[PDB]
RNA sequence: GAAGUUAUGGUUUGAAAAAAAAA
RNA sequence: UUUUAUGAUCCCAGGCUGGUUUAAUAAGUCAAAGUUUAGCCGGGAAG
RNA sequence: AGAGGCUUGAUAGUACUACCGUAAGUACAUAAUAUACAGUCCCAGCAGUAGCGGUUAAACUAUAGAAGAGUCGAGUAUUAUCCAUACAUACCAGGCGUAAAAAGCGUUCAUCCAAAAAAU
RNA sequence: AGUUCUAUUGUGUUAGCAUGGUUUCG
RNA sequence: UAAUACAGGGUUGAACUGUGGGUUAGUUUCAAUGCCCAAGGCAGAGCACUGGAUUGGAUACCCAGGGAACUGUGCUCCCAUUAAUAAGAAUCA
RNA sequence: AACUAGUCUUAAACACACCGCUCGUCACGUAACA
RNA sequence: CGGUACGAAGUCGAAACAAGGUAGUUGAUGGUGAACCAGUGGCUGAACAAAAAA
């Protein structure tokens, strides 16, 4: 996963919490 | 503005980046930077250009103002706007087509 | 050829010196002082009154917070901001309960900068924990918004928001100094002061001409970066008219620590 | 040997004669064996390097 | 520039090590060397991989 | 670098600072008084006999083009 | 894909029967297509570490060179005719990264599927970013 | 100890040799290369003595 | 770098470069000192 | 569970001392021990000696 | 007719407007 | 209130695009950018 | 020589498209010439970085210096232009101890990348 | 890694003190 | 660098917490000496300068004396600018 | 305690090898920038 | 104007390379026909000399 801009960040969520 | 050769516009990497630009209808995906302004956004969206010379793909932003019939979208909400064909006053060029992601609220 | 003789120039250049600082400026340094001085009626650590009771009343006087020193006091405090805003019992590592230890910790810090201002280290430790508590608002905002905003409220700091990304220029700028801006009002914004903002010669009544570095400061308005009531209008500042939040005043302003334009935030001592 | 045996030798002399016959007894010595394939066909490209020199099969 | 600074590359070298039945059906197959009267017993008894069998040496705490 | 080596560097630095500090003390401002072109203004435009125009296009010039 | 780049160094060494690497879902599955190749005897997954168990031959190690080539700063992708020509005339393994899974370039040429070029083990000298 | 106020730090290795206890060189690190072994091919140095080459086998 | 400091060297920067440092023969900064 | 180490970066950087002649440390003193050091147990491997004290508070 | 389209060289010398206030 | 280090404010210089063959296991599109009949475009006025 | 131009001190593999040692301009005619020689002497001059010329030069000038020698050829050479051969414009494909290059030590914004890669 | 407490502080700023080269006084 | 006062950082443990980071300008806290400014001002020592020697000769090295500089929340970061050759991950028992 | 011949160590910007290498003002002509 | 690059080697000294005969060089300075000298703080791209234990 290459570009985490901010739009693909917030897209790139599956939880709030990552356990 | 940048013009790719036809050789070029048939590699992996060229077509790869045309297929993340394009949507149905030349919709785009952004988040909104600005409400102030009554049934309007301001909307930053990611757009990405291959460079052949060195064979990778960079991101700039690209921000546009829509319009928003209702008041649904506000600051830091992830959104799709479609292209009109026509400018609405002096800004607004898009349309808010559907919310993504919306930011808590109160 | 014909031209003027030019020499080397002859007159009188301002010597650089500190901006002074004003009478409401000293004033609220005393308060702050005063405040962070004030020895409530406790005892330190977590003595209670059976534990007390034991003692004699010399050595209990002794235990008072009265006798206790300035650590012991903070400890104290950090203890108390805890037990408001803990999850459990012993819960110190909550986003929350580290935000209010780190808020803690800086206004101990800066109350020991302003006695000891040669104290050099503990500058760069300010900044250090500034940069923690401006990372620590950051994840407690989006895990939990409405907690982030309760303990914004009760530590009474500026509730700064990161639904989009901060910006490059420091007149929009987020400012973790001027965040609990409330405790300490010198700590808020500061006017351009660099080449074309530098502050202009003035004569002294010595008779010496002298330039500030900086802009003396001014007290900020109550009104900074707050929500304002507009009228109807549809102009250039408003191509499609107001919103009835913008009418009514009840909008939401993300960066309530934006300096403005004209101005950078307070510097991190002075 | 042209067949899989190869090897190069340095060596000195007071002479360029006695010095290449030297060098020749070197590579004799020095001489090793180089993994050909039956088929007298390489398996890939090969390319070795030594500070700024190149060699590329 | 620098000399011997590629770690996992051209600092090692990656070589085979071959034996004396190896060397020896290799000089006999180019025709170096005329047929050694010992190479039929070397070939039919052919030595062992003291590498592999090196490889498992592995240190203890004590 | 080394020693050696920045004697040069040192006496150089050394006579700009003496011949500054000869100036230093006076006042009066002393008073001091092109058809070809430069080989980087050359460098621009390409002279190769194209159709017709001189300088009038990308493949004339030798700016960055966008492709 | 950091974690794959690193485990490019604990695969190259030399002179040890097995070496760890950090773990990770795709280096599992490098590693499972390493071993289906047969280019390593084994390895074993040990919570944050992979422990890798190195094959040899003859004295050299079985892996002789690792060409890295997406790297997480930089993707590469392929058409098909566009990895045939780049695999052209090589027995080393390209690892490709497809819809499909983790596979060789063979496979993904025999599927003309579009792929992301991973690695390249024991290519000789064959790249071209 | 003594207190000299800061420690120097020399580059060349004739400084380094006179300012540090020892400047012997160790083992290779088997994680950057490999071990030293007696199979090592010696220098191309022509023998010499006294500066002159001492080149004949007879 | 490399001609910077070869110009650092041969001085010419002493010369023509304003220096908050100030010194009595470099020229000197009549405004407030930052980092640039 | 199945967690990561956390990096070994610290804020301040490393300990600096004053240049000049004042002695003083401009950032750490010379006790502290750097993120990427082996543990304490290998570092002092003998462990404390039979004339130690068991309890270090004063 | 519409939607997307990396700027380059001349070394460059970062804030520009509106609004508020002023008389 | 709107732009702005993703280069706003604001000078000077340049219309863009295509051309088949093309040696070397360097090609199945000539392979970051080099063209040559051509393609698209390039105001208005007898007041 | 059916013809001229350039070279005639060392130095550059003189490429490369079908053929890929599977053959004859094979034999006779039919065996060679130039680090032979002449003019000048740190001069005149030549040359591409290196360099040559010090009164016996394969390095300057001279080809009846011989029907001389090498290449291309109705042409050939000099200058110029470049994406100027890997003076790798270094993504393929260069560097920053000592040879050019790590900002004086640090706190941060934006970007970038990491950890649930590819897919969702 | 971070927060709280815990034991320890040749770290930085601190009112004052013990000692000492040197000069001074007889 | 004794004690005391106020603050860090490091190390060890318990609890809490739960990818919450690595790097960093349109950023700014600190930072030898010198210079500018301000302070004080004769404990020591000490540029320029004076005079006692050596030297064809010295504007120096040697000796005697010496009003420049030697302690600052100021101005302030030039450098052979401070724990090194930038920071982080991986490979090792 | 000194000198020559060695022999050994260290330093070197010397290698025609300390009768070495090497710095600068002034003087002297041809030039570019300013 | 002051500075700078080329050819020439002329006068004046001997600043550096060995402990270069006063270690060198560096930041900002003071002084001097010239290289340079002096103080102060940096570095080493410097030497000499150099401990048993009561």
């Amino acid at each position: 996963r290459l570009h985490n801009s901010h739009q693909a960040r917030v897209l790139r969520r599956r939880h709030v919490y990552r356990d | 503005h940048w013009h790719y050769k036809t050789w070029q516009r048939n590699t992996a990497g060229y077509l790869r980046t045309f297929m993340r630009n394009k949507l149905p209808n030349n919709e785009m995906i952004g988040y909104v930077i600005n409400d102030k302004h009554p049934k309007s956004i301001r909307v930053a969206c990611d757009r990405f250009m291959y460079v052949m010379r060195y064979k990778k793909t960079f991101r700039y932003t690209k921000k546009v103002w829509a319009h928003d019939e209702e008041s649904e979208a506000r600051l830091g909400d992830v959104v799709r706007i479609q292209p009109l064909g026509y400018r609405i006053g002096p800004w607004k060029n898009y349309v808010l087509v559907r919310v993504l992601h919306k930011e808590p609220r109160d | 050829v014909a031209r003027l003789k030019s020499h080397r120039y002859g007159g009188v250049v301002a010597l650089k010196t500190r901006a002074p600082k004003s009478p409401w400026y000293i004033e609220a340094e005393k308060e702050f002082l005063n405040e962070r001085a004030q020895v409530p009626d406790a005892y330190i650590e977590r003595w209670h009154g059976e534990d007390l009771s034991k003692l004699s009343p010399a050595l209990r006087r002794c235990l008072h917070l009265r006798c206790a020193s300035s650590k012991e006091l903070h400890s104290w405090r950090k203890l108390q901001l805890c037990r408001l805003l803990q999850r459990r019992p012993f819960d110190t590592g909550s986003p929350a309960v580290q935000l209010a230890c780190l808020t803690e910790k800086i206004l101990n810090v800066r109350a020991h900068l302003l006695r000891h201002f040669r104290d050099q280290q503990k500058k760069k430790v300010l900044s250090i924990w500034l940069s923690r508590r401006h990372r620590v608002m950051k994840y407690l905002y989006r895990v939990d918004f409405n907690l982030y905003k309760y303990v914004c409220q009760q530590l009474r700091i500026k509730c700064v928001r990161f639904a989009i990304p901060d910006s490059r220029d420091r007149q929009r700028a987020i400012s973790p100094i001027a965040v609990d801006g409330d405790r300490c009002k010198f700590l808020i914004r500061q006017k351009l002061w660099k080449a074309r903002f530098r502050p202009r010669q003035l004569k002294q009544v010595d008779g010496k001409v002298v330039r500030f570095t900086r802009h003396p400061m001014e007290q900020p308005s109550s009104a900074w970066n707050l929500p304002k009531e507009h009228r109807p209008s549809l102009s250039r500042a408003w191509p499609y008219g107001v919103r009835e939040e913008r009418l009514k005043g009840n909008y939401v302003i993300q960066n309530p620590t934006a300096a403005g334009l004209g101005y950078c935030p307070a510097p991190l001592f002075f | 040997n042209g067949r899989g045996l190869f090897g190069i030798g340095i060596a000195f002399g007071p002479s360029p004669k006695e010095a290449r016959s030297n060098a020749a007894l070197a590579a004799i010595q020095n001489l090793d064996h180089i993994d050909f394939d039956v088929g007298r066909t390489l398996t890939t490209p090969v390319h070795g390097s030594e500070y700024s020199a190149h060699v590329k099969i | 520039g620098k000399g011997a600074v590629h770690y996992t590359g051209t600092n090692f070298r990656r070589v085979q090590r071959l034996d004396i039945v190896d060397r020896m059906r290799a000089l006999v197959a180019q025709g170096l060397v005329d047929a050694p009267l010992w190479l039929s017993a070397a070939e039919r008894a052919p030595p062992m991989e003291l590498s592999n069998l090196k490889l498992m040496d592995r240190k203890v705490h004590n | 670098i080394s020693t050696c080596r920045r004697r040069y560097f040192k006496m150089r630095k050394f006579h700009k600072k003496k011949y500054k500090k000869k100036l230093m003390r006076l006042k009066k401002i002393p008073f001091v008084e092109r058809t070809w072109k430069t080989y980087r203004e050359t460098r621009l435009y390409r002279k190769q006999l194209r159709r017709g125009l001189p300088k009038k296009g990308a493949r004339k010039l030798r700016l960055h083009r966008e492709r | 894909m950091q974690r794959a780049c690193e485990m490019v160094v604990s695969l190259l060494r030399v002179d040890a029967l097995s070496q760890r690497c950090p773990f990770h879902v795709l280096n599992v599955q490098i590693l499972d297509l390493l071993q289906r190749e047969g280019l390593i005897r084994g390895f074993k997954v040990d919570g944050t570490k992979i422990d890798i168990l190195l094959k040899h031959y003859k004295g050299a190690p079985v892996i002789r060179n690792i060409r890295v080539v997406s790297k997480p700063s930089r993707d590469i992708w392929l058409t098909p005719h566009e990895l045939k020509f780049r695999t052209r005339f090589n027995t080393g393994l390209w690892i490709m990264q497809t819809s499909c899974g983790v596979i060789s370039h063979r496979d993904c040429l025999r599927m003309g599927i579009g792929g992301k070029m991973l690695m390249a083990i024991n290519n000789g000298y064959q790249h071209f970013c | 100890a003594p207190f000299p106020r800061g420690i120097v730090k020399p580059r060349s290795a004739k400084v380094r040799a006179i300012l540090n206890l020892s400047v012997e060189q160790r083992q290779p690190n088997p994680l950057r290369a490999p071990r030293k072994s007696l199979l090592d091919p010696p220098p191309c140095v022509a023998p010499l003595e006294k500066g002159n080459p001492k080149l004949d086998r007879q | 770098c490399s001609d910077r400091k070869r110009k650092i060297l041969n001085g010419t920067e002493y010369i023509r470069r304003k220096s908050s440092h100030r010194g009595r023969i470099k020229r000197g900064s009549q405004a407030p000192a930052f980092k640039r | 569970p199945v967690v990561f180490p956390h990096t070994r970066a610290r804020a301040g950087g490393k300990p600096i001392m004053m240049r000049g002649k004042s002695g003083k440390w401009h950032w750490l003193g010379p006790y502290w021990k750097p993120p990427w050091a082996p543990s304490n147990k290998a570092r002092w491997p003998t462990g404390p000696e039979e004339w130690a004290w068991s309890d270090p508070t004063r």
